[PDB]
C-alpha cells in the first residue's frame, strides 16, 4: 500500500502471522528533498531484517540530492521509520522526515530461510 | 382462447425479474439517508 | 483531471502521469482533498480504463486510378 511516514500508531493486518516467517522485507518510497536532474523519485527501497523479535525495527538512511553546482554541493537528509509486528498485523511506530514531502511504506515480504 | 377441439392442454408458468436499488428506491443508504446516487445496498428477484 | 459528480458519490479520476494513475498518488491526492470535498459528502478515488476498439472499414472512391499503398 501507502503509509505515510507522518501516520505513527497506525496498524494494518498482514495476509499472514508474522511468526511464520524467519525474515522480512520492509520497502520503503521516497520522494528526496531537492530534485536531481529534475527527478525526485528514489524508486522503492529494500531494508531486510532478521525477526529477532524487537519492539521496533528501523529503516533509516540517507539521500543525497540536489545536482553540483562549483557554488552548490548536492544536499544530504536523513530519514527514519519504525516498524513492529503482531501476529498478523504491523504498526508504523515512530518516523523523522526532513523535508515537507510524504515518504511512504509501501510493500512488506515476509522471507523464509529454512 | 383454447381452440374447443381435441385436449386443450391448459397449464401454467412463471417469469423472472431483478429488482435494484432503482426498481426499488429503498435499497439505497440509511447510514444517513435514501433515495441517490452513489449510495447502494440490497436487490431482489422477482417471477410473474 | 476529470470529475464525475452524483447526489449519492463524487468519482475523480485521472490519466496524470504517462497515461496512467499510480496507488500513491491516489493514496496522496486523497489527503490533499479533504479539504477541498464538501463536508458530509462521500469522495471517492479511482484509475482510467481505456476500450480498444475493432473497425474494418471500407472507402469507395470515384478515380480508381489514384488508390495506392500510401
Amino acid at each position: 500500500g501507502a503509509q505515510s511516514f507522518l501516520s505513527t500508531g497506525t496498524t494494518k493486518n498482514l495476509s499472514d502471522d508474522i511468526s511464520n516467517y524467519s525474515y522480512v522485507e520492509v520497502y520503503t518510497t521516497h520522494k528526496t528533498t531537492e530534485k536531481t536532474k529534475g527527478n525526485d523519485n528514489t524508486g522503492t527501497i529494500c531494508h531486510k531484517f532478521y525477526l529477532d523479535g524487537s519492539g521496533t525495527y528501523v529503516c533509516s538512511g540517507t539521500f543525497v540530492s540536489g545536482d553540483r553546482t562549483d557554488t552548490k554541493p548536492p544536499i544530504t537528509e536523513f530519514y527514519r521509520v519504525g516498524v513492529s509486528f503482531k501476529g498478523s498485523t504491523w504498526t508504523l511506530v515512530d518516523s523523522a522526515v526532513q523535508n515537507s514531502k510524504t515518504q511512504y511504506v509501501t510493500r512488506i515480504i515476509g522471507i523464509n530461510m529454512p | 382462447k383454447i381452440t374447443g377441439v381435441g385436449k386443450e392442454t391448459i397449464g401454467i408458468k412463471l417469469t423472472e425479474r431483478i429488482v435494484t436499488p432503482d426498481e426499488d428506491a429503498s435499497l439505497l443508504d440509511q447510514t444517513s439517508g435514501v433515495p441517490s446516487y452513489f449510495s447502494k445496498g440490497a436487490d431482489r428477484l422477482e417471477e410473474k | 483531471v476529470y470529475v464525475y459528480e452524483e447526489t449519492g458519490h463524487i468519482t475523480v479520476f485521472a490519466h496524470d502521469r504517462n497515461g496512467n494513475l499510480s496507488d500513491t498518488l491516489k493514496e496522496d491526492i486523497i489527503d490533499a482533498l479533504q479539504d477541498y470535498r464538501p463536508s458530509g459528502i462521500m469522495l471517492d478515488v479511482t484509475g482510467v480504463e481505456k476500450e480498444e476498439v475493432n473497425v474494418s472499414a471500407t472507402v469507395t472512391i470515384s478515380n480508381k486510378s489514384r488508390i495506392g499503398d500510401t
